[PDB]
């Protein structure tokens, strides 16, 4: 067995970690006090769920997780919340004043003061790992901590853990839930600095999660709690292979092997279906062909874009629930004839599939309904580059007037780092352009 | 995240006292500083403006400053004067004589260290100080001259904290003395360099709102201060109550201020209300949105249609449909897209608070970084040069040691401030 | 009030639509790069489709279909027909065509067949009768041109032995309803037709500007539908609908329902409509052929008033309501 | 079409269906950028405390 350490940075990372780890506990039959009756190997084991939970002689199962925010308000809720007994406090790391929506403040000013502490607390988890494969980093693009301190941390993990893989769950900024007018700055600055240090990054556009919660869950004004419980299902779908017995995506290195043929282009598009409301109890259960078909409707994508006007480099289907391979191949054949699925000439037009028979689990009293089968498609399509153009345009609008640049220079950053980052992004859009036409 | 409040001068302490009246009442604190309230949401963020004293009494983290004892003696005898810490009263005796030079260079200098000592005593006991807020006027001497002296000295001792001011701009419609344009022009030069956020509260606009909209024929300073204490409760709502934004003074400056000198906001309030007279017909959210962007509700006599909004922050208080708020805020941006700069995307922000202000079922406070604020500084700059090119009344200042140069300089820096606001108005 | 922006100022058509839209009191024009628009009259180079549909509280509509270039670019039009089993094998209405790259086998593989069958071996890019006169000619250009059969037996109006082509204007809305404008135009060559030595430039290649004569028989070389139907009636004992229009409606329906699953905005975050312009040719057997598709079209000065209004009625105000028909819905 | 590499478990199974074939910085250099910005932080602050001295 090979352990994976999850790192949650900033408010978005912390709160989504709460969402994921609560769901992970329900999937594995682990109680808020850490006890897992179904676990007979007490105090140890090389089972698959031990990839994410270590064990104590007292029978407690503890997440291989670390939580870091430059401010205590969000993590103090973890310290006092329903799962307070899950984590030992050395895993919960807080500062005293946040990065004030500023990448430069999160990376240089406050980050330099706490980076060594975090890496030390991370080393405590790595020294309980007989074979560590890498890290799962949860952060936002828009916050000062989520953007500034993550790129600092990611630079350092390449140094201390050079050969270990690093995956990102990144929250792409959306006006509908926007915390700052400078989030395009923070997004471009962080992506440029982190790009060489991330092996696979799943971008989740908050605008997508918002509309999905509004359309399919009939929630007029979704909360962070609404958004994060949806995201945790998508995250759970992606990590399930690491926590359960299976043949597909067993090591973190398989994510880059199956999804990332080109190093810079390592942002797969996640699509998830079905999202059905818990209040709507009268329901009609969707077949394999119905949920697979939804993976190519952009309304179910974690980023709004048009895959039809782009080329695919890799495509995985992660089914959970009552699914058999025969129904999968039949559904694929139907869809292949009716949709614009162009692949690049240098990659096979195949689909990698994995199936877990345990149907998706739902939080009791949640907004998501219990379904018989679900699917999560991971496609590396050039169409995701639309998100970069959107972000880079907003960057270009403000930077032309050097608006708000003084808050960043006032932390030690140079105006030239803005131009470095934007050129890198400009190259990234060109790299996506070559592959897609 | 605690704030240290400072009020200086006549105008400073009067709007200062009413502010503490209003927000004490909102937080359910009595003149004796004892909590008699009905919701723990009143206490969740009470530490921002209140220290927890012995016996679980609450004492404003407030410093009262003046160069004569008159106004501060009145505060102590006022409705809530007993809630203030007596050591935080710091007065002189001879007064500043509506003279910037007396507050800034001579008479204020004797007293300034005694204030900073009280400031330090309050900051030292703060878990994590975020910054300061100063209430004052720019037309007199103590609040205008000594206030800007404290600001420069507080910046010296706390250079990485936020400096917030509620600065009352002078108007001939409400004029104490002919030298008010001299005092304001000297104070604005200081505010440009040593504040992060300044609320331009124009007495010209408060008069017009009292006279025209409220139908008050001869309004007092107490009628104007009623408008000020309502605005100040508004702009401090996200500080004093819990919300989604995790609001602090720094994030406000980061998002409001695209360029460090252009940090002069126009406040606005809706609905507009007179004293004692109550309004029984509550408003529709379309009415709240429409009024708060209407020039008739702006606390600075500027026409926002004569400029362009760099950033806007709106805060709604009351029980209302936030979907309707979003729909209505999006409506005015989309209907008036020409009056928002297109090179700062998503430059309007909306927060909501369930707790309404005493009196109204729902209110709305407006904060705007408009380039039309140059109209206010142009007004001061004209009134200034009308006297200055005859060196009129300048003896009042040279007698206190000042030079003609320091006036010429302040004239230029403000004229520069005007041209910068015009730079980004014509983009 | 609704809002729109204008990002193609040379649009002969949508110049009029913005005029009509403003002249309603319910539409305001913003600055080109203002993002808070309800409608976009976008450009023709790199229309930023990726930035559409991301404004909160804004239903965004645009006057172009992302991906319709493959129908409006000749090289891709040809590639679309040879590959799509919706049009394959040989759709009896498209001229046998080939794409040629300048510095290929199949072009010669059948060129022999039409001299060794002694058949009609004329082709078109400009024109010629020998291969070398165009292959070497395309190599002179550098831009990749297409090559295809030249219809040597054109239908000819009388008097004058006049060669013409037909342009029908088609409007597709966000619902992918196909609206054929009831009023078309014939761009007739005002000069009689040469049939053997075709090195003469403009004697037979009909373009509205290449004839620069031009404006003689009827104003602007433009015969409208009411006259062309009557000529066929009196000179051929038939109608424009039966002889020609049934095929025009077939080809439009065929071409547009082909690329429908690729450009539809049925469930997109932005909606899309687009006005197309099809160019047809008719031979002496009364047989309609597809010349080219023009995705950025222009109308005739007699019809702008009526067409540029029907765009507002059925393609713009159907998404942005305010407070008989001139189109023919091609059902599919 | 072609279903391959099917591995069955008790929790589920996996396979791969094909439709057609094809046609870092150093810890040293980190501080030389980190610490180089704490200095610009202090140069700017010194120029402020100097300007306040005047
Ligand atoms: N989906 C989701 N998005 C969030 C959540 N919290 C914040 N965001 C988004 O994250 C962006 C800001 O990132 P934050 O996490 O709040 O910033 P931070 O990491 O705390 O950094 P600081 O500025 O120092 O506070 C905004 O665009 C929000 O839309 C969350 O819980 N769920
Ligand atoms: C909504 O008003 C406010 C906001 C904040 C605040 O912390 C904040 C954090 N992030 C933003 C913004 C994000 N995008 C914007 C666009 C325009 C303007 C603003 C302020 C923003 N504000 C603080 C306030 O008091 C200290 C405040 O007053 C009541
Ligand atoms: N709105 C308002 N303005 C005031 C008040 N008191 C004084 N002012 C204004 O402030 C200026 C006088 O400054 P003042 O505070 O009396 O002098 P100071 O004691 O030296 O600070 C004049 O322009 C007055 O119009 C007040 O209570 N409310
Ligand atoms: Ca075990
Ligand atoms: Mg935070
Ligand atoms: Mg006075």
């Amino acid at each position: 067995m090979r352990e994976c350490i999850s790192i949650h940075v900033g408010q978005a990372g912390v709160q989504i970690g709460n969402a994921c780890w609560e769901l992970y506990c329900l999937e594995h039959g682990i109680q808020p006090d850490g006890q897992m009756p179904s676990d007979k190997t007490i105090g140890g084991g090389d089972d698959s769920f031990n990839t994410f939970f270590s064990e104590t002689g007292a029978g407690k199962h503890v997440p291989r997780a670390v939580f870091v925010d430059l401010e205590p308000t969000v993590i103090d809720e973890v310290r006092t919340g329903t799962y307070r007994q899950l984590f030992h406090p050395e895993q919960l790391i807080t500062g005293k004043e946040d990065a004030a929506n500023n990448y430069a403040r999160g990376h240089y000013t406050i980050g330099k003061e706490i980076i060594d502490l975090v890496l030390d607390r991370i080393r405590k988890l790595a020294d309980q790992c007989t074979g560590l494969q890498g890290f799962l980093v949860f952060h936002s693009f828009g916050g000062g901590t989520g953007s500034g301190f993550t790129s600092l941390l990611m630079e350092r993990l390449s140094v201390d853990y050079g050969k270990k893989s690093k995956l990102e769950f990144s929250i792409y900024p959306a006006p509908q839930v926007s915390t700052a007018v400078v989030e395009p700055y923070n997004s471009i600055l962080t992506t440029h600095t982190t790009l060489e240090h991330s092996d696979c990054a799943f971008m989740v556009d908050n605008e997508a999660i918002y509309d999905i919660c509004r359309r399919n869950l009939d929630i007029e004004r979704p909360t962070y709690t609404n958004l994060n419980r949806l995201i945790s299902q998508i995250v759970s779908s992606i990590t399930a292979s690491l926590r359960f017995d299976g043949a597909l995506n067993v090591d973190l290195t398989e994510f880059q092997t199956n999804l990332v043929p080109y190093p810079r282009i390592h942002f797969p598009l996640a699509t998830y279906a079905p999202v059905i409301s818990a209040e709507k109890a009268y329901h009609e259960q969707l077949s394999v062909a119905e949920i697979t078909n939804a993976c190519f409707e952009p309304a179910n994508q974690m980023v709004k874009c048009d895959p039809r006007h782009g080329k695919y480099m890799a495509c995985c289907l992660l089914y959970r629930g009552d699914v058999v391979p025969k129904d999968v191949n039949a559904a694929i054949a139907t869809i292949k004839t009716k949709r614009s699925i162009q692949f690049v000439d240098w990659c096979p037009t195949g689909f990698k599939v994995g199936i877990n028979y345990q149907p998706p689990t739902v939080v009791p009293g949640g907004d998501l309904a219990k379904v018989q089968r679900a699917v999560c498609m991971l496609s590396n399509t050039t169409a995701i580059a639309e998100a970069w153009a959107r972000l880079d345009h907003k960057f270009d609008l403000m930077y032309a007037k050097r608006a708000f640049v003084h808050w960043y220079v006032g932390e030690g950053m140079e105006e030239g780092e803005f131009s470095e980052a934007r050129e890198d992004m400009a190259a990234l859009e060109k790299d996506y352009e070559e592959v897609g036409v | 995240r605690e704030i240290v409040h400072i009020q200086a001068g006549q105008c400073g302490n009067q709007i200062g006292a009413k502010f503490w009246e209003v927000i004490s009442d909102e937080h359910g604190i009595d003149p004796t500083g004892s909590y008699h309230g009905d919701s723990d949401l009143q206490l969740e963020r009470i530490n921002v403006y209140y220290n927890e004293a012995t016996g679980n009494k609450y004492v404003p983290r407030a410093i009262l400053v003046d160069l004569e004892p008159g106004t501060m003696d009145s505060v102590r005898s006022g409705p809530f004067g007993q809630i203030f810490r007596p050591d935080n009263f710091v007065f002189g005796q001879s007064g500043a004589g509506n003279n910037w030079a007396k507050g800034h260079y001579t008479e204020g200098a004797e007293l300034v260290d005694s204030v900073l000592d009280v400031v330090r005593k309050e900051s030292e006991s703060c878990d994590c100080l975020q910054g300061f807020q100063l209430t004052h006027s720019l037309g007199g001497g103590t609040g205008s001259g000594m206030g800007t002296l404290l600001i420069s000295k507080i910046r010296e001792e706390y250079p990485d904290r936020i400096m917030n001011t509620f600065s009352v701009m002078p108007s001939p419609k409400v004029s104490d003395t002919v030298v008010e344009p001299y005092n304001a022009t000297l104070s604005v030069h200081q505010l440009v360099e040593n504040t992060d956020e300044t609320y331009c509260i124009d007495n010209e606009a408060l008069y017009d709102i009292c006279f025209r909209t409220l139908k008050l024929t001869t309004p007092t300073y107490g009628d104007l201060n009623h408008l000020v204490s309502a605005t100040m409760s508004g702009v401090t709502t996200c500080l004093r109550f819990p919300g989604q934004l995790n609001a602090d003074l720094r994030k406000l400056a980061v998002n409001m201020v695209p360029f460090p000198r252009l940090h002069f906001f126009m406040p606005g309030f809706a609905p507009l209300t007179s004293r004692g007279s109550q309004q029984y017909r509550a408003l529709t959210v379309p009415e709240l949105t429409q009024q708060m962007f209407d020039s008739k509700n702006m606390m600075a006599a500027c026409d926002p249609r004569h400029g362009r909004y760099l950033t806007v922050a709106a805060i709604f208080r009351g029980r209302m449909s936030m979907k309707e708020v979003d729909e209505q805020m999006l409506n005015v941006q989309n209907k008036n897209s020409s009056y928002f700069v297109e090179w700062i995307p998503n430059n309007v922000k909306t927060a909501v608070c369930d707790i309404p202000p005493r009196g109204l079922k729902m209110s709305a406070t407006f904060i705007g970084n408009s380039t039309a604020i140059q109209e206010l500084f142009k007004r001061i700059s004209e009134q200034f040069t009308a006297m200055f090119r005859r060196k009129a009344f300048l003896h009042w200042y040279t007698g206190e040691g000042m030079d003609e140069m320091e006036f010429t300089e302040a004239e230029s820096n403000m004229n520069d401030l005007v041209s910068e606001y015009q730079q980004y108005q014509d983009a | 009030m609704y809002t729109f922006v204008v990002r193609d100022e040379n649009s002969s058509v949508y110049a009029e639509v913005s005029r009509l839209l403003l002249a309603t009191g319910q539409w305001k024009r913003l600055r080109k790069d203002n993002p808070r628009f309800n409608l976009m009259l976008g450009e023709r180079n790199r229309l930023p489709f990726g930035r559409l549909g991301h404004e909160p509280g804004l239903v965004q509509l645009v006057n172009y279909y992302r991906g319709a270039d493959k129908l409006c670019r000749k090289a891709s039009l040809v590639k679309l027909i040879k590959t799509s089993p919706e049009l394959s094998e040989s759709c009896t209405w498209f001229p046998e065509s080939y794409v040629i790259y300048p510095t290929r086998e199949v072009f010669l593989a059948a060129y022999n067949r039409r001299r060794e069958g002694r058949e009609g071996n004329v082709w078109i890019a400009l024109i010629s009768s020998e291969a070398s006169e165009l292959l070497d000619f395309i190599d002179e250009q550098g831009q990749v041109h297409v090559i295809q059969k030249y219809l040597e037996k054109p239908l000819l109006l009388e008097p004058g032995h006049r060669k013409f082509d037909i342009r029908s204007w088609v409007l597709v809305d966000h619902l992918y309803n196909i609206y054929l404008y009831r009023e078309g135009v014939l761009r007739t060559s005002s000069e009689p037709y040469n049939s053997a030595n075709f090195q003469d430039k403009t004697c037979h290649l009909t373009n509205h500007c290449i004839q620069k004569n031009y404006g003689r028989y009827e104003e602007g070389n433009e015969m409208f539908f009411e006259e062309f139907n009557q000529y066929l009636m009196d000179a051929l004992n038939t109608t424009l609908e039966n002889s020609i229009l049934l095929q025009i409606k077939h080809i439009i329906r065929s071409c547009l329902m082909c690329i429908e699953p690729a450009i539809s905005t049925k469930h997109l975050h932005y909606q899309s409509f687009q006005l197309f312009g099809f160019d047809f040719m008719v031979d002496e057997e009364l047989k309609v052929w597809l010349i080219e598709v023009n995705g950025a079209p222009a109308c005739a000065q007699k019809l702008y008033a009526e067409l540029c209004q029907g765009i507002v009625d059925v393609a713009i105000s159907s998404v942005f309501p305010l407070a008989t028909s001139i189109f023919i819905k091609l059902h599919h | 079409m072609e279903v391959i590499e099917l591995n069955k478990c008790t929790s589920g199974q996996s396979f791969e269906v094909i439709l057609k074939p094809p046609s870092d910085p150093s810890l040293e250099e980190i501080q030389k950028k980190l610490e180089a910005a704490e200095e610009r932080r202090k140069y700017q602050e010194a120029e402020l405390l100097k300007h306040l001295a005047e």
